[PDB]
């Protein structure tokens, strides 16, 4: 039902 | 208007990732503060598309989150990255 | 070690604010990248605290979340901003 | 049981 996402800015 | 939309990362309709976008535009019309921008995002998000939305707004960020199946977007607005995503 | 923790905003105790200081330093000692220090500061939450938190860290953002009550921090850990919170 | 939080950094 879920994910887990990592996101870094540029 | 005038931003460009670089989407980074969607697990997310392709309806609801243009209203992302849309919002982010809106938000970014409205208000110059990171901090308000991530509010009016996230409390149209939670109107339109259901609590709980959390959003983050700036230009230096890393994160790890976790979130519902098919309701997490990263992207630029310009030179502003926006995190939107569904948990809870 | 050698950075200032400046908690900014709390809703959490003052033991997990301690840990929370404590899973910080040790990513920035590991970790370079944001997202790095991130992953380890909720995961090591996930473990400690239980599921599900979400954790930003950066020099510049502002954000909107909704968390469960006493299982929100927003630090500064020397020159870096982290958001710490459980939702879900 | 929840509230929602605002952060901005410096």
């Amino acid at each position: 039902a879920t994910s887990a996402k990592a996101t870094q800015t540029d | 208007s005038d931003r460009k939309a670089v989407i980074k990362n969607a697990d997310m309709s392709e309806e609801m990732q243009q209203d992302a976008v849309d919002c982010a535009t809106q938000a970014l019309e409205k208000y110059n503060i990171e901090k308000d921008i991530a509010a009016y995002i996230k409390k149209e998000f939670d109107k339109k598309y259901n609590p709980t939305w959390h959003c983050i707004v700036g230009r230096n960020f890393g994160s790890y989150v976790t979130h519902e199946t098919r309701h997490f977007i990263y992207f630029y607005l310009g030179q502003v990255a926006i995190l939107l995503f569904k948990e809870g």
